RNA sequence: GAAACAUCUAAGUAGCUAAAGGAAGGGAAAUCAACCGAGACCCCGUUAGUAGCGGCGAGCGAGAGCGGAUUUGGGAUUUGAAGAAAAAAAAAAAAAAUUUUUUUUAAAAAAUUUUUUUUUUUAAAAAAAAAAAAAAAAAAAAAAAAAAAAAAAAAAUUUUUU
RNA sequence: CGAUCCUUCCCAGUAAAACGCGGCGUGUUCGAAUUCUGAUCGCUUUUACGCGAGAAAGGGGGACCACCCUCUAAGCCUAAG
């Protein structure tokens, strides 16, 4: 069985530095050079730089003479990563190593300059490729015309297919439908039934991404029922029914105004055929979470992962969250949850945080603390790639009610999480601080205070009171006094009936002396 | 101490061509070296004798076998 | 003591200062050497970094202590050289010497050591020297033959070695007479 | 605000170099010293955690 | 390059003063041999009776100085 | 000087010599601490005439820490890894107080402006064909540096450029 | 004009050791350490270079050994005081 040649080079590459030792090894491995072993090994490269490596020692050491596949395939890699002045020094060096100029080399050269937005150095190009002295017939004048009108060079194109037309050259479906799309994208309407009248003169039957060019630029003019009528123009041309045309069908629906016209045309796709494409999933749902019909968006989210499908744009996922949740269905968005967390998607703090604001709101508290407690015990919020963040209404109520109504330490566990990612929020804190001391343990209310001292946040004066008057209950006027000597040195003055609450207490346990000292800031 | 040279031809008491030995530094670097006798045992001049040694004993092997 | 630039000055007015950018400036400052050699004997062999040391020589039973020195231990030599098929007359250390056979001659040596350790502007220029002659022979190859065509080639040199003896012998009989 | 914590850079520069070890880690069966010294790294572990 | 000018002459050398060297036929000595400089395109093949060399039996020179 | 003197001191001082710069040098830990921690380099104060070295004589004499001045780090160096078997979900059934088990599974993103010539239409606003510029991303080199008028050249004194 | 990478560096005769001095450096000898398609075990694949697991390198901390702590040498540049 054993292991193959391309498979190991491409090994030695990916795991050890390119040096001299490394290429004696390779040197010494290869048995006998050809221009497939170089294509194998070069088409198996993990990295670009790798790749370029290899070639440029191959043909550097003697061991070969690299051919035009072999040219053309460094070329279009290189074009497709788009390191631009290495393709074109690699380009130009080729007449001298006597393999001839073809154009397959220039046009991908043509399509990796205009990826860039260097396109104008793409029709540079282009004028001296007959200059250079290579033939310059027709899939290099579609190329330039796939790439001016991309950036939209309506003008331009008018006067290149001018010198198309010129010079012998029989123009057919592909350039017609590559100069429609750019001129109905320009906004050119007359320019477009200009261009058809002349595919109708010139006598080629139109086809399904022909007329697909028509309806979407009639989706971009905003003019849905004339779309309909070339829909069942295609229909009565005999065309076959293409999935993108019904996908911008339902585009062309929810661009202005008719969202359930969407479902309505989905009724109709069975007709056509192949229902589950990743586009009509992608563009339908928008539309409907803007208008608020609720029915028509969970079934097809049960259908999601029925088919294992995924959108373009993930923020749907939470378009759909905060319309559903406005709607006030909540028993499925634990469909919406699970939606997230098994398809490819983390699950993040704001999408969590709109479920638990909602069950907060609307009377579902213990499914609000089961929300949290799956929220905490998953360590979401202490997450660096994930960007929504927890909003502060969705801890800001909990908090309240955590500390008010029962157990104050998951609340004050959450907040610590909180703090370590951006949360310093005195609210929170002050009902931490009333949470702990009503419980019946006031040293957590006096190191919350401490915390809020160190990191600066301000203090209030009727948070030390109800910490004063819980170490009064149990028992440690000692304790109360420290609390006392931190609220007068945080610049609270209390009132006489706190005094003479605290006086008596410590003097009736013994604590004489600190009574005096307490006497000593109430006399000052 | 001692070197690692490669032999480019037979010597009596050292070996055949084409074999890595170890000889005295000054018995390399004043009898074998100018000489042209042996070559350092390092890659690039391994590499050399290694090639053309093949190649004429190419011709050598074809001629002696048949 | 600022032996470094001391070189570089000498290098910028040979070579001209406009004809170096400030990159190519910073990527030279790292070439020449800025070693410490004082002894004038050190800068016209290869030492490979030795020099001499002044220190005291103390008795005995009295501990008394007077001035002496080490000298590295200088031999003259010849060493043979690949590429210029002879050999080079050097006043080497054995220090050097060992260098050399760990590195596997003269000329490896002079490849193998970068600019820096060559210490010495005679160094610099062996080693570029040694590098061009290099890069010369990086370029070229050899064709060898068959032995139908090594028998067909030793006749003809046989011929044109007899013809010219011949031809010779007969210009100077006619010459003498 | 690039100057409120201009430490980040830092952090997400070396985040994934620095779970492989505190000094070093293995590679390839042989020890590869890490990226960040010792002393810049005790810098940017101070600068993380004088803000909690 | 820098260092070439610096050390070249105040105003292909594989020849005249030092010729060709022994190393490169090093495998198998009595062997006729053609050096000849590597080509970008395919060379030919023709190979006169000057362009082959052999070094005899005799060589199996003089020496220069450091300083 | 050691009350003589030889290890020691005077002292790496005086002197001689070589090279470089307006400063030079040193510099971002294979550094200190002690199980707690500090955080490149140079200069000033204290520790302290203390630890240590020494015919343990005469004498020589720290480091770390702490208080100041300046406050700075940069580079290699980061990486997206360009889109039969396991894990997971849709529908049906059963049970417990959500959970457990089985059964079937090119285009629908690609954004722009000026000038010249000839037309339609009510100087407004749009039809066609021609030239270009939304390249200084990176650096060097060259010519020319803002309104109006006088002079030189070219073209037919006048106009344009300087 | 044209999207700008095409190499001073291959890096151990180094760290350490013996003898002689000394401003922790130096003269004469000598001389390491973990990978150079990483390896080993286990698993399916049923006849992988996939998946998991374990151990693997040096310097210093007042001779030396063990444990622990801390740093990554064998030429990168750098303002002010
Ligand atoms: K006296
Ligand atoms: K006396
Ligand atoms: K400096
Ligand atoms: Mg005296
Ligand atoms: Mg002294
Ligand atoms: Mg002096
Ligand atoms: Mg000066
Ligand atoms: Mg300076
Ligand atoms: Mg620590
Ligand atoms: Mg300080
Ligand atoms: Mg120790
Ligand atoms: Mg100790």
């Amino acid at each position: 069985n054993h292991e193959k040649l391309e498979d190991t080079i491409c090994r030695m590459m990916d795991n050890r530095a390119w040096t001299t030792r490394l290429q004696n090894s390779i040197r010494d491995l290869v048995p006998e050079w050809d221009h497939s072993l170089v294509y194998n090994v070069l088409h198996g490269a993990k990295k670009l730089e790798h790749a370029l490596q290899f070639f440029r020692w191959t043909e550097r050491s003697g061991l070969i003479r690299h051919d035009r596949d072999t040219h053309m395939k460094m070329i279009k890699m290189l074009g497709e990563v788009s390191k631009l002045n290495h393709a074109r020094c690699i380009l130009l060096d080729m007449p001298e190593k006597g393999v001839p100029w073809d154009e397959d080399m220039f046009v991908v050269l043509i399509e990796s300059y205009g990826k860039a937005g260097i396109v104008q150095e793409s029709v540079k190009i282009f004028q001296k490729m007959k200059d250079l002295g290579v033939e310059r017939t027709i899939k290099s004048y579609n190329s330039l015309f796939k790439v001016i009108l991309r950036r939209g060079r309506y003008m331009m194109a008018k006067r290149y297919f001018n010198k198309m037309v010129s010079e012998g050259v029989e123009p057919t479906r592909h350039t017609y439908n590559l100069m429609l799309w750019g001129f109905f994208l320009s906004l050119r309407l007359e320019t477009a039934l200009r261009f058809f009248e002349d595919m109708k003169t010139r006598g080629i039957s139109p086809d399904d991404a022909t007329f697909n060019t028509m309806i979407n630029g009639f989706c971009r003019f905003k003019k849905m029922d004339e779309a309909e009528k070339l829909f069942v123009e295609m229909k009565g041309n005999k065309i076959g029914p293409s999935v993108v045309s019904y996908t911008t069908m339902i585009k062309g629906y929810l661009a202005v105004d008719r969202v359930d016209d969407g479902l309505r045309i989905f009724e109709e796709m069975r007709s056509s055929g192949i229902e589950p494409n990743a586009t009509t999933y992608s563009t339908l749902l928008p539309g409907l979470c803007d208008a608020g019909k609720m029915v028509e968006a969970k079934n097809i989210l049960k259908n999601m992962m029925a088919k294992h499908i995924a959108p373009k744009d993930n923020s749907i996922f939470l378009k759909l969250l905060v319309s559903q949740s406005k709607a006030g269905d909540m028993a499925a968005a634990t469909e919406v949850l699970k939606a997230m967390a098994t398809l490819n998607v983390p699950a993040e703090a704001g999408h969590y945080g709109v479920l638990i604001e909602n069950q907060c709101k609307a009377s579902a508290y213990n499914r609000a603390i089961k929300l949290l407690d799956t929220l905490i015990e998953k360590e979401i919020i202490l997450r660096h790639q994930d960007t929504l963040e927890m909003e502060p209404s969705a801890y800001n109520p909990i908090i309240e009610y955590l500390c008010n109504n029962g157990q104050t330490a998951k609340a004050e566990v959450l907040f610590r999480q909180l703090m370590k990612r951006g949360v310093q929020d005195q609210d929170a804190l002050n009902n931490l601080i009333r949470g702990h001391a009503k419980e019946g343990n006031p040293d957590s209310s006096y190191e919350i205070l401490k915390i809020m001292s160190r990191r600066g946040v301000p203090r209030e004066s009727n948070a030390y009171e109800l910490l004063i008057k819980s170490y009064m209950s149990k028992g440690e006027p000692g304790d109360a006094k420290t609390a006392l000597d931190s609220m007068v040195e945080d610049g609270h003055v209390p009132d006489s009936s706190l005094f003479r609450s605290v006086i008596e207490s410590l003097f009736e346990d013994g604590r004489v002396q600190t009574a005096s000292r307490v006497m000593m800031i109430m006399i000052d | 101490r001692k070197l690692e040279v490669i032999l480019t031809t037979g010597i009596e008491k050292l070996g055949k061509g084409g074999e890595t030995v170890k000889v005295a530094p000054g018995y390399f670097r004043n009898h074998l070296m100018p000489k042209l006798l042996a070559v350092p045992n390092i890659d690039k001049y391994a590499h050399l004798i290694r090639e053309q040694r093949k190649m004429r004993n190419y011709e050598e092997v074809k001629e002696e076998v048949k | 003591a600022f032996r470094g630039k001391e070189m570089m000055k000498k290098l910028v007015k040979k070579v001209g200062a406009e004809n170096i950018t400030p990159e190519l400036k910073e990527k030279l400052k790292a070439c020449v050497p800025d070693t410490k050699v004082v002894m004038g004997r050190a800068k016209r062999g290869l030492y490979a970094g030795r020099h001499i040391q002044y220190g005291n020589r103390v008795s005995e039973d009295g501990g008394n202590k007077s001035r002496r020195c080490w000298k590295p231990n200088v031999q003259e030599k010849r060493l043979f050289s690949y590429i210029f098929d002879s050999h080079i007359k050097v006043k080497v250390t054995t220090h050097a010497l060992r260098c050399i056979d760990k590195a596997g001659g003269i000329d490896e040596y002079l490849l193998k050591t970068p600019y820096q350790k060559m210490d010495t502007e005679m160094g610099l220029y062996w080693k570029t020297k040694v590098e061009a002659r290099y890069a010369e022979l990086g370029q070229m190859e050899v064709a060898f033959f068959n032995p139908e065509d090594e028998a067909k080639l030793e006749q003809g040199f046989k011929d044109l070695n007899i013809a010219k003896k011949d031809a010779r012998r007969e210009a100077r009989r006619t010459f003498r007479k | 605000t690039a100057v409120q914590h201009p430490w980040r850079a830092k952090l997400d520069k070396y985040r994934t170099e620095l779970t492989k070890g505190v000094w070093g880690y293995w590679e390839m069966g042989a020890w590869k010293p890490l990226g960040i010294s010792a002393r810049r790294r005790a810098m940017l572990r101070k600068e993380v955690l004088t803000a909690g | 390059d820098v260092f070439f000018s610096a050390f070249s002459s105040p105003k292909l050398a594989f020849a005249s003063s030092f010729d060709f060297p022994r190393i490169p036929v090093a495998g198998v000595s009595t062997a006729f041999f053609a050096p000849r400089m590597r080509q970008k395109v395919r060379g030919k093949s023709t190979f006169s009776l000057y362009e082959v060399q052999k070094w005899r039996t005799h060589s199996i020179k003089a020496g220069l100085s450091w300083q």
